[PDB]
RNA sequence: GAGU
DNA sequence: CCGCGTCAGACTCGTAGGATTATAGCATACGTG
DNA sequence: CACGTATGCTATAATGTGTGCAGTCTGACGCGG
């Protein structure tokens, strides 16, 4: 049959009817004191309204259908804020907050980054007053126009214009070639390299050879405080106390054994100047 | 162009394509059969894990060329274990029972 | 042995086992650094194992039989 | 293109499937050689930790490799390079990473 | 200057590149033939005339 | 790590519950300014890990010192960031929602299981209307569907007591609530009652749905989703690229439409809102979902602002670009190169030249640990900084590495396994890699700027594997046909051909020489010429019958150049094989000869050996190709002249309106095509001997010492039909659909074509190139097919202990001995000797692979047919025996047992096809078929035997063939067969049978144009059923008033002529029917369409007058884009569209009633006494006359067999035979030699599977399917048991069939059609224990076959002892 | 665009 | 049967990056140094 | 308190969508009327 969402969903609002002025007001008096039902037959019968508004604010920002539920929700906003007292019609009143929920939902919703609010509006004021700048200048605006223009700081207007900076797809596939897409070409930087992989295990490895040419108590100083072959960085305190109460002792020790070192590497360093790059 | 060990794709974790972005040359189903075809097991498998997604396995085999035993340490692609998680995205339960 | 390994592949019979065979033996030269029983004559491990097939020194069983018989004397010197 | 003088007849097989075999008098004389204009660019990008800077100052840079850079870190005109040469000196400021 | 495969013409039919070869060389041989005469400098009239 | 299988079960919501680590209630993905995950988000750090290893998100814990530590200020855990990948999230639903994939991928899972129509359950869905789910009054039932409206009414009436719902719960709710056990039952009873063929269908489906529901453990609640899955943030990445962009995947958009749809859901409930709208927002969700899982399926994909539909979950898994064909199934790999290929005429055969630049690249690790071994780098980083250098030392030391390091290269398409070989590298300084000329061949290389792929073997096995069983020099043979594949071509045959061939007496004419040093010697002081007439001594080694070699000193009569090629020849081998004037067809026998004698070493030296001698000779010949060569025929403006001026007389007589459009089309390309071939034989004859000019005595004559015709001739390159373009003539062009165009190219090339035979060149030129680009995708998507279901066949065992095998008799198609019993059968295990007394005493026990020995004894002793022992009759469970394969073509030798034999098969098999529809795809622009099909002439005298056949004498005493499957013989003395011919039907006879022929004497001679319908009875032909503009039109002309009768068909037809058949009735004077000779059958020859007739109603006939003649188009081109859809057609085991009638058991034939004409057949047997019936259409007439004794199988109708009802009747050896030999029919045209045990290895894939109708001791019962070799182990269990055996059937299945048959689900899914093999697999709970190569070969483990069935033997012995 |  | 739907449609190499729009204006409210 | 992010309210009447493309491919194999 007919299975379009769209379509349903038009047809059922279709089927209740329009409210006059009289008619508004007295449901709407009993709708503030909690009628439910007159809430509810206010709220279908206008449903026609948003459909008209979401129909004008669409275009580019979300499928029809998702503008129709916001602006629903603004809707139900203006049935709860209305007051029938006032002479002001009901469609007059709704199409302000149907306009504004709308418009803060596809704020929010459209990016994929979440803009704040704040955020998004400056940089529409920016955009409103480049399409002035460009009118008259013949020519787009650059960064520093628009903020002569606004006798604001380049700095400003540059950052905004790099958040306007749409995304694209890691799928789209690239050249008009549905060959390969952008994940094909883009690497992990982070992973290195089976290569970096095994000179980790090289270099930590010839540390261990090293360590133990030293000192049973310099190696065991160097290995408990640099929590290389122990579990944790042991302070100071931590190593002494297990050892040798001398705090100090520990970075006397410490000390020693790392010009031991510097000693094989004078002698034997000719491996080790060749780690720097 | 040659390419012994470089970058490796972000997902698939295999190595990237071409030589601009210095990539290793695809060996594809076609490529595969050959293999197959001839029965050389360890040249197929060498290709389907150390030499492409198989972390642990390419760095191990590697430090083990480099120090000059020729020995194959191989594990799981890592491409597979994505598809399984896709699948689990899809909400279909694909359990490995184990021995 | 080199180029052609027909009278290695005569000597074992199935093809893939001869490679298992030598490739283990090889693996041992390599990493055991076990004595070559062919002169070496400046050629590779994978050469020297498919040599030995060949003249019939190397074979599965053979090997097998050195390998229990040098753990089981490293299980005597144990105890 | 070019003429030039042609004999049709299998040599050595240096012919065998189209092959091609052409006389040294050819590449001595340049007359097939050509020229190569390739294009090479240096982005310096403003990221979140600061901007990047092109300066000639680079760690681990050898004399020789500088020599040819001038004082704002760029190749001068008419010098002669081959790869890993740097032509324009950019650096980036790195953030913390576990040592 | 160039060897080509003759293996490389009956197959292909494209016997154009021998036709252009022969045309080629009496092109080539008729330039040998003024340039002698340039090395040499006969005169205007004798080269107007060939 | 390592697992042993693989199961695949419904997602419970629970189960998805249990993946997730948190639930994502927000679509923000990272913070605008600092681009960290956002709380709750899709990318939350608090949920999918940190983002850097070791480090939380706030930065408050730092390294390993703080190992399991979750962060109290941001929530989280200090892990490594891997995690990121493998972490899972979840979503909750506010409103359940229906899986895509079990509701629109059919069959419907959902609507199969509730046995609700899918349009039904989506007018639920979409809340169009409502669904009973339990009428507690029997008054309304359940899952009756009722409108808006109709809820309203049965309210106020019923109400309470019934509970109708709307939307994905209410499904759900339906699904809940069903118990399968109880309708299962309820279902088997209904089954009992009368179950109807199609009813048992669809009920046995859904009895197997339940049943296998239940066996899963799977609950049908499932099929809806509460809960929602999330993928882990590292499977769908949002990376910033280095320009400050962004990029992310399609995933997270889709993602981001659900949460923001089901969180608007949760606050509009919240609110309480009215109905309308909360309806709205759940078709809403749905839609997300359904786009999230699988976007393009169910209606218009979701699009983005470029026009292009999202890619959703299913389309990574689905098709090309899917997972497993892309990532999975082939990969990027490590360790490979590429570039430019050139010759290396220098290299020996196991050799490449291996850039010095690009092994530097691909050598660098075992560069850095010689390195460290040297003590020449201190450190890794060292080592690199010194490659970089480049120092001269790391030359010599890269140099040390390569050898005896085999490399692998690779050109695509890799076809078969050869176009992967193994070689030692040459360092070479220059960038392109060199090729030795020997395989180019295999690789189909030409160096036109065709590339090559590098790979580097790295493990001592891999380098093994790559020298035992890939090196070149060890694979020398096609393992397709067992064929040498390194044939010398182009210059070597060019060069061997001259040394070998002679000239009249020429310099040194009958000199006597010591021995071939004095020939080299003599030649190259310029003495003697090569082809100097000369006496030789050679000495011959001939191998003895023990190994030992017996030579033996001789004088022969050759020339110069044949003896200096004896020095390259080995001892063992002949003077006399070289002693003839070599080509490219004898090369290729004398490299087999050598083979098989001397073995391969020998051959490996010889093959270079010729190499190098062969080029060396071209070159010093001087060959080259001028304008002059291409001599014209004196007879070629004559020929043409004639010619013209007979199509101008066709033409005449069309005009006139005599000859048809058709006819002088016909007979206007048998002009041309004869003057054509007329045309290349002047050009050949005043080309091949015009040599007369000799000397010596005086004018003697010799062979044309052309360029052209040597090349020609030898077979380096060109042929007759090239020629003829050149000097000759062009020939008839085919036009792009395939007929030929009516005018030919009468011109040449080397006199120049004019515009418009360019113009009209262009057409069929095109038309080649294009179906080369086109059609190849189609020979190899074959291939692919093929492969895929071959895969898992493997040697498993040495001997199955069978007796059974397949009668192999004898082929000649036309008159050569196409496939004689030798090359069918050679190097077959014999199943069964065959004791005749005969000449050499032959038995030739059981089980002996036939050797060329035994064949060529075989030959002496003139062997009829063989049974030999085949794939398809192999007992082996999961795969067959060394001894039902036979010899390894490529090896030359009994097959070794763990070989991956149907790889090779499929592979095998697909090649040539993929590869001739890039050959004569523009090697060629013409085309040229041959209607000779005229008459038939025999060569050989001897006597005329015809079988099958039922022809009747005519008038003019001529023996007129009226049978469908005629066959003409020719036995010789000692009564055996050598030649024959298929004579058509309407075929005139000169001899009767048995009768003796003289050579060169015409007995047969029939008008191939046309296919006569001519009678058997004499008398008046009557029309029936044919009225003018009903069936027939009417046709006539001028003055006196001729007029054609021609038989429209139902395509040309009127609603009111469809159900009229068109005949022409026999009757007498009397007007009284003509019954056919001893049978009760009236005349009565049915016309079928386009039946074109001459003489009308009313016209007497005499036994043997052709009543119509039905036109026939075949445009026959051909080549090969007409054949492979035939073999794809067969393999694919589609039944023909008219198949003939065959007899289901045998009995007695009783023909009994007729509905209008529609035959019934009331079939009474012997012993199986009840009767049997069959329903024949009116116009199929049947060949046999009824009444008769039939076997099980015999052919009733005319019409082509389908291999089903083959397999059904005369078992498997029939329609395996019947698969191989009209296979081979194709590829046997085209001149592909295919090993007939490689479509046999296939047939027995396709026949995996049996119907089992009848219960065993198991719970197998009536009508499931399984597989053979699993219910035949049941039987052996059963005989030992005793208990009810079960009965089954096998059945055939075609190839992509048969490959989603098989238990494994991975290897199904990964194929094809993968969305649905995942829900079937999925619903049944199904578990792949990893059997197959494929399925191993996925998840990167060892393959069960070659190298790894060692290893995977060993593994399956831990297997089975725990 | 490059061999198939 | 007719008709409507879904499913497949060779292998490697290449080139190059890239597109679009617009969401008011102001006052109070919530969380962090 | 301030800075960044959010939530909020505005009153002439206005009350059922459309829009931007798709271009039609092909031979086969199942699935409700
Ligand atoms: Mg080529
Ligand atoms: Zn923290
Ligand atoms: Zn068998």
């Amino acid at each position: 049959r007919v299975l379009d969402a769209t379509q349903l969903y038009l047809g059922e609002i279709g089927y209740s009817p329009l409210l006059t002025a009289e008619e508004e007001v007295y449901f709407a008096r009993r709708a503030l004191r909690g009628d439910v039902a007159s809430r509810r037959r206010m709220i279908e019968s206008n449903l026609r309204l948003v459909v008209k508004i979401a129909r004008r604010y669409g275009n580019r920002g979300l499928a029809l259908l998702d503008l129709i539920e916001e602006g629903n929700l603004g809707l139900i906003r203006a049935v709860e804020k209305f007051d029938p007292e006032r002479g002001f019609r009901f469609s007059t009143y709704a199409t302000w907050w149907i306009r504004q929920t709308i418009e803060r939902a596809i704020m929010n919703q459209t990016r994929t980054i979440r803009l704040p609010i704040h955020i998004v509006k400056e940089l529409n004021v920016y955009l409103r007053t480049a399409r002035e700048l460009s009118h008259k200048l013949d020519h787009e605006p650059s960064a520093e126009e628009i903020a002569e223009q606004l006798d604001k700081p380049v700095d400003d207007v540059s950052r905004m214009l790099r958040l306007n900076e749409r995304i694209t797809s890691v799928d789209t596939p690239l050249g008009g070639d549905s060959e390969k897409a952008l994940l094909d070409i883009l690497a992990d930087e982070k992973e290195n390299g089976p290569e970096d992989t095994t000179q980790d295990d090289d270099m930590k490895q010839s540390i261990v050879k090293w360590l133990f040419e030293l000192n049973a108590k310099q190696r065991e100083v160097l290995a408990r405080r640099f929590g290389l072959l122990g579990y944790e960085a042991a302070t100071l305190e931590d190593v002494g106390r297990e050892i040798g109460l001398t705090r100090e002792r520990v970075r006397q020790i410490q000390v020693e054994g790392l010009r031991r070192l510097r000693e094989i590497l004078q002698t034997q360093g000719l491996n080790i100047e060749a780690l720097f790059l | 162009h040659a390419r012994s060990t470089g970058s490796y794709s972000l997902v698939t974790q295999q190595p990237l394509g071409g030589k601009a972005q210095f990539g290793g040359q695809r060996f594809g189903e076609m490529e595969v059969w050959a293999l197959e075809a001839y029965g050389a097991a360890y040249t197929l498998q060498e290709m389907l894990t150390v030499k492409s997604d198989d972390v642990n396995g390419r760095t191990k085999m590697y430090k083990n060329i480099v120090d000059g035993n020729h020995q194959m340490e191989p594990g799981m692609p890592e491409s597979f274990n994505v598809l399984l998680k896709e699948i689990r995205s899809l909400g279909i339960n694909i359990e490995l029972e184990d021995e | 042995a080199r180029v052609t390994v027909q009278d290695a592949v005569e000597k074992i019979g199935n093809r893939f086992d001869l490679v298992l065979v030598a490739a283990r033996r090889a693996r041992q030269m390599q990493v055991g650094g076990k004595d070559p029983l062919v002169p070496e004559e400046n050629d590779k491990t994978t050469v020297i194992a498919l040599r030995e097939i060949e003249e019939g020194l190397i074979n599965n069983q053979i090997l097998d039989v050195r390998e229990r018989q040098e753990q089981q004397e490293q299980e005597a010197a144990e105890l | 293109g070019q003429n030039m003088r042609v004999a049709f007849m299998p040599w050595n097989g240096y012919n065998f499937e189209d092959s091609i075999l052409v006389s040294e008098r050819v590449v001595q004389e340049d007359r097939f050689t050509t020229i190569h204009i390739q294009e090479l660019a240096c982005v310096s990008r403003d990221t979140k930790l600061g901007p990047e800077e092109i300066t000639a100052d680079i760690p681990n840079v050898g004399e020789a490799a500088l020599s040819k850079l001038d004082e704002s870190g760029i190749v001068y005109i008419g010098a002669e390079v081959t790869g890993g040469d740097i032509l324009v000196g950019k650096v980036t400021p790195k953030g913390e990473t576990q040592l | 200057d160039i060897v080509l495969n003759p293996l490389g013409v009956p197959s292909r039919m494209n016997i154009g590149q021998i036709l252009e070869t022969h045309l080629g060389m009496a092109a080539k041989g008729i330039g040998d033939k003024i340039n002698a005469m340039l090395k040499q400098q006969q005169e205007v009239a004798k080269l107007r005339e060939f | 790590e390592e697992f042993d299988a693989i199961k695949i079960a419904l997602a419970s919501p629970d189960m998805i519950r249990s993946w997730s680590f948190g639930e994502v209630k927000k679509p923000e993905t990272i913070n605008y300014r600092t681009f960290k995950p956002e709380r709750d988000g899709l990318f939350c750090a608090r949920i999918f890990g940190p983002v850097k290893d070791y480090e939380c998100l706030c930065g408050k814990y730092k390294r390993l010192k703080h190992r399991g530590v979750i962060c109290e200020k941001c929530g989280v855990e200090v892990t490594q960031t891997k995690v990121r990948r493998e972490r899972m999230g979840h979503i909750e639903l506010a409103s359940p929602t229906a899986h895509i994939w079990f509701l629109k991928s059919l069959p419907s899972r959902i609507g199969l299981l509730l046995d609700m129509p899918l349009r039904d359950i989506e007018r639920v869905l979409y809340f169009e209307s409502y669904v009973v789910i339990e009428g507690g009054m029997t008054n309304l039932e359940r899952q009756q569907i009722l409108t808006e409206e109709q809820y309203l009414d049965a309210l106020e009436e019923f109400g309470d007591e019934f509970d109708a719902k709307m939307g994905a719960e209410a499904i759900q709710a339906l699904l809940k609530s069903m118990d399968l056990e109880q309708e299962c039952e309820q279902l088997r009873e209904e089954l009992n009652e009368t179950n109807s063929e199609t009813k048992r269908k669809k009920l046995t489906k859904r009895i197997k749905l339940l049943e296998a529901f239940v066996q899963s453990g799977n609950k049908p609640e499932w099929m809806i989703l509460t809960v929602l899955p999330v993928l882990p943030p590292d499977l769908r990445p949002l990376v910033p690229l280095d320009g400050g962009r962004f990029a992310t995947s399609d995933l997270n958009d889709l993602y981001r439409r659900v949460i923001n749809r089901n969180n608007r859901l949760k606050r509009l409930l919240d609110l309480a809102a009215p109905d309308i709208i909360v309806r709205n927002e759940k078709r809403m969700l749905q839609e997300a979902v359904d786009a999230l899982l699988d976007n393009g399926r169910r209606g218009r994909a979701i699009t983005g602002s470029n026009k292009r539909p999202l890619k959703s979950l299913a389309d990574m898994i689905k098709g090309k670009q899917g997972r497993f064909r892309q990532n999975l199934l082939g990969k990027r790999v490590d360790y490979s190169g590429r570039s430019v290929i050139t010759v290396g005429p220098y290299l020996r055969l196991h050799q490449c030249g291996l850039p010095k630049k690009m092994a530097l690249e691909l050598f660098k690790p075992f560069i850095y640990g010689k390195l460290e071994l040297r003590g020449l780098a201190t450190t890794i980083k060292a080592a690199k900084k010194m490659v970089e250098r480049e120092e001269a030392v790391v030359w010599d030391i890269l140099d040390e590495v390569i050898r005896e390091h085999p490399v692998l290269l690779n050109r695509a398409p890799t076809l078969h396994r050869l176009g992967i070989q193994a070689f030692e590298p040459v360092l070479i300084e220059g960038k392109a890699i060199q090729l030795h000329p020997l395989v180019c061949a295999a690789y189909n290389a030409d160096f036109d700027g065709d590339q090559m792929a590098v790979h580097v073997p790295l493990t001592l096995e891999a380098q093994l594997e790559a020298r035992a069983l890939m090196m070149s020099t060890n694979n020398i043979l096609s393992p397709a046909n067992g064929e040498p594949i390194i044939v010398p071509s182009q210059d070597v045959v060019l060069g061997l051909y001259y040394m070998t061939r002679d000239c009249v007496n020429a310099k040194g004419e009958g000199m006597v020489l010591t021995g071939p040093k004095e020939a080299e010697r003599l030649y190259r002081s310029g003495l003697a010429s090569l082809h100097a007439r000369v006496k030789v001594r050679i000495t011959e080694y001939e191998k003895d019958a023990n190994g030992e070699l017996v030579a033996k000193t001789s004088l022969k009569d050759t020339t110069v150049g044949r003896a200096i090629l004896w020095m390259i020849v080995p001892k063992g081998l002949p003077y006399s094989i070289v002693n003839q004037a070599l080509g490219k067809k004898a090369i290729s026998k004398m490299l087999n000869t050598c083979y098989r004698i001397l073995g391969l070493k020998p051959t490996v030296i010889f093959a270079d050996q010729i190499m190098y001698t062969g080029f060396a000779y071209a070159a010093r010949s001087g060959a080259s190709v001028g304008i002059d060569d291409m001599v014209i025929p004196e007879k070629k403006h004559e020929i043409i002249s004639e010619a013209e001026a007979e199509v101008a007389e066709i033409q005449e007589q069309f005009q006139s309106g005599l000859v048809t459009a058709g006819e002088r089309y016909n007979k206007v390309i048998d002009i041309w095509a004869a003057a054509n071939d007329r045309v290349s034989k002047a050009m050949m004859d005043n080309l091949q001997t015009e040599t007369v000019i000799n000397r010596d005595g005086q004018e003697e004559k010799q062979v044309s010492f052309n360029s052209i015709y040597m090349m020609a001739d030898s077979g380096a390159r060109g042929s007759a039909a090239q020629i003829r373009q050149l000097a000759g003539m062009r020939g008839l062009m085919a036009k792009p659909d395939g007929s030929i165009i009516e005018t030919p190219i009468t011109a040449n090339f080397r006199e120049g074509l004019n515009v418009l035979q360019y113009f009209i060149s262009t057409h069929g030129a095109r038309k080649g190139l294009a179906d080369t680009a086109l059609k190849t995708a189609n020979s190899g998507y074959l291939t692919r097919r093929l492969v895929d279901v071959a895969q898992d066949l493997v040697v498993t065992e040495d001997d199955c202990g069978t007796h059974e095998g397949i009668m192999m008799t004898p082929v000649i198609e036309g008159g050569d001995v196409k496939e004689p019993l030798r090359d069918r059968v050679l190097g077959r295990v014999t199943a069964e000797d065959v004791l005749k007394p005969g000449t050499a005493d032959i038995l030739v026990p059981r089980n002996t692979l036939l050797h060329e020995q035994w064949c060529d004894l075989l030959e002496e002793n003139s062997v009829d047919a063989v049974k030999v022992r085949s794939v398809v009759s192999c007992d082996t469970d999961f795969g067959v025996c060394a001894h039902c394969y036979g010899r390894d073509l490529a090896r030359g030798h009994i097959i070794n047992k763990g070989e991956a034999i149907g790889v090779i098969a499929a592979q095998s098999i697909g090649e040539p096809g993929t590869q001739l529809t890039m050959r004569t795809f523009h090697i060629g622009g013409a085309a040229s078929r041959a209607a000779a099909e005229s008459s038939i002439q025999v060569k050989n005298k001897g006597s005329i035997k015809l079988s099958n056949v039922k022809s009747v004498v005519n008038s003019s005493g001529k023996l007129v063939i009226t049978s469908r499957n005629t066959e003409l013989k020719l036995i010789d003395e000692f009564g055996r067969t050598k030649e024959s011919y298929k004579v058509p039907y309407g075929a005139v006879l000169a001899k009767g049978d048995g009768e003796q022929v003289a050579g060169g004497e015409t007995v047969a001679n029939w008008d191939p144009h046309t296919m006569p319908v001519i009678t058997e009875v004499s008398g008046f032909v009557r029309f029936t059923d044919m009225i003018d503009g009903q069936t027939i039109t009417r046709q006539t002309d001028e003055l006196t008033g001729l007029s054609s009768l021609v038989v429209l068909d139902s395509a040309e037809r009127t609603a009111g002529g469809k159900d009229l058949r068109p005949a022409l009735k026999i009757v007498d004077a009397q007007g009284n029917d003509v019954l056919i000779p001893g049978t009760d059958m009236p005349a009565q020859y049915f016309l079928p369409g386009k039946a074109i007739v001459q003489l009308e109603d009313g016209v007497q006939i005499s036994s043997g007058d052709t009543l119509a003649r039905i036109p026939q188009e075949s445009g026959g081109t051909k080549d090969i884009t007409g054949g492979l859809p035939r073999v794809a057609d067969l393999f694919e085991a589609r039944r023909p569209k008219e198949p003939a009638i065959l007899a289901e058991i045998s009995g007695i034939v009783s023909f009994g009633k007729e509905t209008k004409g529609k035959r019934r057949l009331v079939i009474t047997p012997v012993d199986g006494s009840d009767p049997y019936e069959e329903m024949i259409p009116k116009w199929r007439q049947l060949n046999v006359f009824e009444g008769e004794r039939v076997e099980r199988g015999d052919v009733i109708s005319d019409g082509p067999e389908a291999p089903h009802d083959i397999l059904r009747l005369r078992g498997v050896h029939a329609v395996t035979r019947y698969i191989v030999n009209e296979v081979q029919d194709v590829y046997r045209l085209q001149g592909v030699k295919i090993n007939d045990k490689h479509i046999e290895v296939i047939v027995r894939q396709m026949l995996r599977k049996a119907t089992i109708v009848n219960a065993g001791s198991s719970d197998f019962l009536e009508g499931e399917q399984v597989e053979y070799s699993r219910v035949k182990i049941a039987n052996r269990e059963l005989e030992a048991n005793g208990k009810v055996g079960a009965t089954y059937s096998r059945d055939l299945l075609g190839i992509t069939k048969a490959s989603l048959a098989t238990e494994s689900f991975i290897s199904a899914a990964s194929f094809q059609e993968t969305t649905r093999v995942l829900t079937e697999a999925a619903v049944a709970g199904k578990r792949d224990e990893l059997r197959g190569l494929k399925e191993n070969v996925i998840v990167g483990r060892l393959i069960p076959a070659g190298t790894g069935y060692a290893y995977h033997q060993d593994r399956m012995r831990r297997r089975a002892a725990g």
